[PDB]
This record gives C-alpha cells, sequence and structure tokens, in this order.
C-alpha cells in the first residue's frame, strides 16, 4: 500500500488501483487579504428606486 | 432489467456490498431546508 | 480526492473499500476532521 496525501489522477490509476476517496481535494488559489472596501454606489445604493 | 444507473445515487456501504459504483461525478453533503421568515421589517410607525 | 494506492491486483481492495464507507455511516471521520483539520478564523474591516 501507500497511504498518505496521494491525489487520485488518471495517469496513476492506469497502473495502480486506488481506493474510495475520503477527503475532498482540488486546485485553488491563496492570496493575501487586503484592506476592506465598500461599493462606490453607497451614496444611493441602500435606497430603493421607489423612494 | 437495467445494466447501468445514471442517476444521483449516494455512495453507501449497504449499496456497495451488492453492486459496484464508480468514482463520484459530484461531491456533496446533507443539509437542512427551512422557510425564510419576515423578509423585511414592518416599521409601520415611523415614530417607533 | 485522496486515496490509498494498491498493487493493481491486490484483492485486499474490497475489504478496504467496504471499510472506509462504513465510517461515513457513523460520524467517526467527521470527528477526526475536528481534531486535526481545524483552526480559528474560518470578518469585516473598517476603511
Amino acid at each position: 500500500m501507500a497511504i498518505g496525501s496521494l491525489t487520485i489522477n488518471e495517469e496513476r490509476s492506469e497502473i495502480v488501483d486506488f481506493s474510495v476517496p475520503f477527503v475532498e481535494t482540488g486546485i485553488s488559489v491563496m492570496v493575501a487579504r487586503s484592506n476592506g472596501t465598500v461599493s462606490p454606489s453607497a451614496f444611493l445604493e441602500p435606497y430603493s428606486p421607489a423612494v | 432489467q437495467a445494466d447501468m444507473i445514471v442517476a444521483p445515487l449516494t455512495i453507501n456501504n449497504e449499496r456497495a456490498q451488492y453492486i459496484e459504483f464508480s468514482k463520484p461525478f459530484k461531491y456533496q453533503g446533507l443539509t437542512i431546508l427551512v422557510k425564510k421568515e419576515i423578509p423585511r421589517s414592518t416599521l409601520d410607525s415611523f415614530m417607533q | 480526492g485522496y486515496g490509498i494506492a494498491l498493487h493493481k491486483g491486490s484483492r485486499w481492495k474490497r475489504p478496504i473499500d467496504l471499510a472506509l464507507l462504513q465510517f461515513l455511516g457513523d460520524d467517526e471521520i467527521e470527528m477526526l476532521e475536528r481534531l486535526w483539520l481545524s483552526g480559528i478564523c474560518h470578518e469585516v474591516m473598517s476603511s
């Protein structure tokens, strides 16, 4: 066996057969958090057109 | 009567003893649905 | 997802496939995720 954090693929599974996945995993992006921002329309955004 | 089941079939132990599944084509979970209440505040009295 | 490799003919596969799915029937796997794969600050900032 080979236990660990071994991502299921296609090129791998053609030669060695895996088991049922038990943790979800993909590809994602990590970036640094920056200063908060509000919408530019805040002068009139919180108001309905009916007003 | 049917040699394949293309439908949402949650992978389960009791279902896996007799038939063999495939690698999931979507991951998910179980969640609770209830009714949204009080969409907006009344505020009938502007002098509340 | 992740997984456990085998030997392409292992015949150990079925006892392992039918064992992992049993934990999800209980909440044993969910319990582990709280022990290790957990942390703080899962917020707003004034500008």
